[PDB]
């Protein structure tokens, strides 16, 4: 078990440090600690080997240190191109190597964008098939974090809820979706259903009704 | 010479300069006696780990041959000079057998080997195709072709020179300071015993 | 910690023998090569022989194989050099030099002066070298006919040290030593300043202060 | 037996220069058992180098030893006034069998200062004892080469004079010499004019200092 | 150049078997050590196995030991990670990496400088399953779309008016439902005045199930 902070954030120009704590059989016993920078959808890149020495072509803004059982990658002068995942790694007494949990490094500064939400009632074709699916589409929002809550009239809905993990679209914004499964009897029993999309403290609520 | 002599341990522990670890020096000690009390009663040592022999007992034993291997390594790399240990130095530079019998002696030598501006005379081997066998020495300086293009004997993109300097400065951390290492190998075989204590 | 201490200076008459001691401290005694080095006045260093206390097997240079014996006493950490049939050519300074088997450095003693002669120890006569009347003037003291070496000469009880040239002694044909000690001073202070040379000869317990006045 | 021959016998250099002293061995000698010593006059030998290249405690970095096999070298990168001395090399080892080189004297090279000459008549108290000693002084000169001729009534002397030289002064790098003519009181009173003639490079002509026996 | 390419991934049922392969080029494969590393999508890395240049030394992670086996053929410059007893936890993207230097553990000493692009291995009890396409009717602009519900495996491809309508089109990432099936919806935004004028048709294509559906979307 080699533990890293789950996420580390910072503004441009600032300096951040990722920790990497291990045992005496890994980061504590051997100076063979290596850091990797992984952009979305690409292979990891060697940034640091042996705690501090950087490969040829690596920006010298990446410094590495070690104290006891804890390695530390330091990124000075955060640039937007540093927003990636960072993984430490070390040799073990078992002659193996082990990887850290990872650290999502997010360079701040981007303006928050509230999501556009569109809620669709069950199509007449699906209700005719003895099924009902409410579709709640969430797009054009940043950062990725967002919370979705469904309501039947004014009381919460328990199950039948499937929701994406937020992912980036073409204009570097996040898009997500949530699906509520219902039987056609449950749909027409309540007067309305609501999709409550909570993102960065603000809630968007769209509502559909069987009769309207 | 075949008549009671002093083991020339001086030209090992006290030499002006040591050899780089990848080209570790070995001197054979035979037919002589030595007062090992001067050794195990010395306080000038930061590492004195013996395996198979008690240190304070070296005067009561006799051996067929004694081998003294000497070199300089980093401070944090000293712990690799031990049976069963692995690492850059143990895999590619100097390797002790699992069944080693002898003692591993080490002391800080920053006062002897570091220079303002960095002393780059001491080197080590970065890599080797396979790990070193116990008591195996590799002094090859052949540039390795790790790429598609032949290297023709010059450093390049994927054309690596197998050795690299340590970079000893007086202001380095202790773990990164030079340490002089001597590896005494006591061999008790079927031959008559020659190197005794007194 | 290691230190070599030799016995005091001696004066032996020709034909006799002398046994110089060398006390070592530090524990590296038994496991060492303890040699004896000799230096005649005006000559270089000469290795006489050595011994290893653990073995007691001494080795000797050919020049000293006959009259020189080197022993060792592990019980007291002391080395000895005994030379018989001493001649005036054996007058020299004798050092015990030691090499420990655990190092390459050499440990030396402070040396022992052995003067070989029969012209018995004698205090020196001190005659003035008066400054001549006819910008700087020279005055001195002639320390003549003493034995053995050495003598110490100061000027005005050490208060005058500038310009003093104390020459090394010469062994006259009489077997007694002689040296001159001079000092150059301004010619204007010859009638004002008092100059007295202080000769001390410790072997004969002789202190002589002589007042050097113009003629 | 192993023979250590040093080269050159004398090394004449100026302060600030680089001194290169050689020590030749008759056989191959292990570089672990070769030493260098510095000796100033009246002092015990000072261990400079041991193990061919290790500097003893307090020895400055400008002294460096090197070599192997049979050729060993002591280099002084920049000569100080205090380094002009005699230097010996020594073969040794873990066996009682050592040898020394004959030595190399490093002395200064010359800037010209002439000697100040003084002659001293024998003291009256010495003449009460039957012996007369005439002392001729050569003061604060350089280079060491100098000639002293004793002249008694313009008759050149020989065999009755002894010379003594001080070692190169640590301050002005000069030498000083004292010649002592010795005559019996009978011979001393037989003659009137006593003179010492000094020949030296710093002198355009030989300088003569004299005195007539009996004059004040 | 130095290059590593992985192949042989796809879908496999729990317990079943699958073999991966790693092709090497641009370096002497005969004297290097290669490793396998896997990555849970959306999370963090984990080491799998390693093999020396002569296969004399082989190590495995404890999560895969006894189940996994590595092997190599230096004549073909190829590395193999034979896989089975596959569990749901074994679903990941599998990398093939090495260090710049020869040496078994040299990858850990100086870092793994050359990776491959990876190969996806999906462990699900999974036969193919085609999707159902429902229209999402619109109720000075309006948003309409169509729903692609319950399918397996990835991916589906959605276009509008046979690709002629690309302005305003947003096709969303799919959900992995607890049932193990995927569901996805694509939506287009069009001006309100053209609802009774223009015809809007979404073109779904799920190649695993050979599904091709053209559903027209129009006001209620
Ligand atoms: C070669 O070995 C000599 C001798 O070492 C001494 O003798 C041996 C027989 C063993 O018994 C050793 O345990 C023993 O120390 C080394 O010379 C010694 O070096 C040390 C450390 O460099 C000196 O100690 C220092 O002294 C200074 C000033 O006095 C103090 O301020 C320090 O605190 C420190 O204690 C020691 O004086 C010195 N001894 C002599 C006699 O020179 C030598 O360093 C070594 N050389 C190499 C290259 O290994």
């Amino acid at each position: 078990v080699v533990t890293q902070p789950a996420s580390v954030s910072g503004s441009p120009g600032q300096s951040i440090t990722i920790s990497c704590t291990g045992t005496s059989s890994d980061v504590g016993g051997y100076n063979y600690v290596s850091w990797y920078q992984q952009y979305p959808g690409k292979a990891p890149k060697v940034i640091i080997f042996e705690v501090g020495n950087r490969p040829s072509g690596v920006s010298n803004r990446f410094s590495g240190s070690k104290s006891g059982n804890t390695a530390s990658l330091t990124i000075s002068g955060l640039q937007a191109e540093d927003e990636a995942d960072y993984y430490c790694s070390s040799y073990t007494s078992t002659s193996t190597g082990v990887f850290g949990t990872g650290t999502k490094v997010t360079v701040l500064g981007q303006p928050k964008a509230n999501p556009t939400v569109t809620l669709f009632p069950p199509s007449s074709e699906e209700l005719q098939a003895n099924k009902a699916t409410l579709v709640c589409l969430i797009s054009d929002f940043y950062p990725g974090a967002v919370t979705v809550a469904w309501k039947a009239d004014s009381s919460p809905v328990k199950a039948g809820v499937e929701t994406t993990t937020p992912s980036k679209q073409s204009n570097n914004k996040y898009a997500a979706s949530s699906y509520l499964s219902l039987t056609p009897e449950q749909w027409k029993s309540h007067r309305s259903y609501s999709c409550q999309v909570t993102h960065e403290g603000s809630t968007v609520e769209k509502t559909v009704a069987p009769t309207e | 010479h075949h008549h009671t002599n002093l083991c020339p341990f001086g030209e090992v522990f006290n030499a002006t300069r040591f050899a780089s670890v990848y080209a570790w020096n070995r001197k054979r000690i035979s037919n002589c006696v030595a007062d090992y009390s001067v050794l195990y009663n010395s306080a000038s040592f930061s590492t004195f780990k013996c395996y198979g022999v008690s240190p304070t007992k070296l005067n009561d034993l006799c051996f067929t041959n004694v081998y003294a291997d000497s070199f300089v390594i980093r401070g944090d790399e000293v712990r690799q000079i031990a049976p069963g240990q692995t690492g850059k130095i143990a895999d590619y530079n100097y390797k002790l057998p699992d069944d080693f019998t002898g003692c591993v002696i080490a002391w800080n030598s920053n006062n002897l080997d570091s220079k303002v501006g960095g002393n780059y005379n001491y080197r080590y081997r970065l890599f080797r195709k396979s790990n070193l066998k116990p008591f195996e020495r590799d002094i090859s300086t052949e540039i390795y072709q790790a790429g598609s293009k032949p290297c023709n004997g010059v450093e390049g993109f994927n054309c690596y020179f197998p050795l690299q300097s340590y970079g000893f400065q007086p202001t380095n951390g202790v773990g990164y300071q030079p340490y002089r290492v001597v590896v005494l190998s006591f061999e008790l075989l079927h031959a008559p015993a020659t190197v005794c204590g007194k | 910690e290691v230190q070599l201490v030799q016995s005091g200076a001696e004066v032996k008459k020709p034909g006799s023998s002398v046994k110089v001691s060398c006390k070592a401290s530090g524990g590296t005694f038994s496991s060492s090569v303890i040699s004896w080095v000799r230096q005649a006045p005006g000559q270089g260093l000469e290795w006489m022989g050595g011994i290893i206390p653990l073995f007691g097997s001494a080795n000797y240079a050919q020049k000293f194989q006959g009259r020189v014996t080197i022993t060792a006493d592990e019980s007291t950490s002391t080395a000895y050099m005994e030379m018989t049939s001493l001649r005036s050519e054996d007058t020299a300074v004798y050092y015990c030099a030691k090499v420990s088997q655990w190092a390459l450095i050499l440990f030396w003693g402070q040396g022992t002066l052995v003067t070989v002669s029969s012209a018995s120890t004698k205090g020196p006569s001190v005659f003035p070298l008066a400054p001549s009347s006819k910008g700087t003037a020279a005055l001195g003291c002639l320390v003549k006919d003493y034995f053995p070496e050495p003598v110490t000469v100061s000027w005005n009880s050490g208060a005058l040290t500038s310009g003093v040239h104390t020459f090394p002694a010469v062994l006259q044909s009489s077997g007694l030593y002689s040296l001159s000690s001079v000092v150059t001073v301004p010619s204007s202070s010859l009638g004002t300043q008092t100059y007295i040379c202080n000769v001390n000869h410790k072997p004969s317990n002789t202190k002589v202060d002589k007042k050097v006045e113009p003629k | 037996a192993i023979r250590m021959t040093q080269s050159p016998g004398t090394l004449s250099l100026s302060p600030g220069e680089r001194a290169t002293l050689s020590c030749r061995a008759s056989q191959s000698v292990s570089s672990s058992y070769l030493a260098w010593y510095q000796q100033k006059p009246g002092q015990a030998p000072r261990l400079l180098i041991y193990g061919a290249s290790s500097r003893a405690t307090g020895i400055p970095d400008r002294f460096s030893g090197s070599g192997s096999g049979t050729d060993f070298t002591l280099t002084i990168s920049r000569l100080e006034p205090e380094d002009f001395a005699v230097y010996y090399c020594q073969q040794y080892g873990t066996s009682p069998s050592w040898t020394f080189g004959q030595g190399t004297k490093v002395e200064i090279k010359r800037t010209v200062a002439a000697p100040s000459v003084f002659i001293f008549p024998p003291s009256d108290e010495q003449l009460k004892s039957g012996t007369a000693s005439v002392v001729c002084l050569l003061n604060n000169f350089y280079p060491r080469e100098a000639k002293v001729q004793w002249k008694v009534d313009n008759a050149l002397q020989s065999g009755n004079s002894q010379e003594s030289v001080t070692e190169q002064d640590s301050k002005d790098s000069t030498y000083s010499l004292s010649s002592t003519l010795t005559l019996s009181k009978a011979d001393y009173e037989k003659h009137k004019v006593y003179a010492c003639e000094v020949t030296h490079q710093g002198l355009s002509s030989p300088v003569t200092k004299s005195f007539n026996r009996g004059e004040c | 150049e130095v290059q590593l390419l992985e192949s042989g991934g796809g879908l496999v049922q729990p317990g079943r078997s699958l073999r991966l392969s790693c092709a090497a080029s641009g370096f002497t494969f005969d004297d290097y050590a290669i490793h396998w590393v896997r990555q849970v999508p959306g999370k963090g890395l984990e080491w799998v196995s390693g093999i020396s240049w002569n296969s004399d030394t082989i190590d495995y992670a404890d999560s895969v030991k006894g189940r996994f086996t590595i092997s190599r053929d230096n004549a073909e410059n190829s590395l193999y990670l034979q896989m089975n007893s596959l569990r749901g936890e074994d679903t990941a993207l599998y990398y093939c990496a090495k260090s710049s230097f020869p040496g078994y553990s040299s990858g850990w000493y100086y870092g793994l400088d050359v990776w491959g692009q990876g190969t996806t291995v999906t462990v699900s009890s999974a036969s193919t399953k085609g999707p159902s396409v429902f229209p999402l009717a619109p109720s000075g602009t309006a948003a309409l779309g169509c729903l692609v519900k319950d399918y397996f495996p990835e991916p589906v491809t959605v276009s509008w008016n046979s690709g002629a309508l690309t302005s305003g089109v947003h096709t969303f990432p799919a959900v992995l439902q607890s049932s193990g099936l995927y569901s996805l919806s694509s939506v287009v935004t069009v001006p309100s005045s053209s609802l009774g004028t223009q015809t809007y048709i979404c073109n779904v294509n799920h190649k695993p199930s050979n599904t091709k559906v053209d559903k027209r979307v129009e006001p209620k």
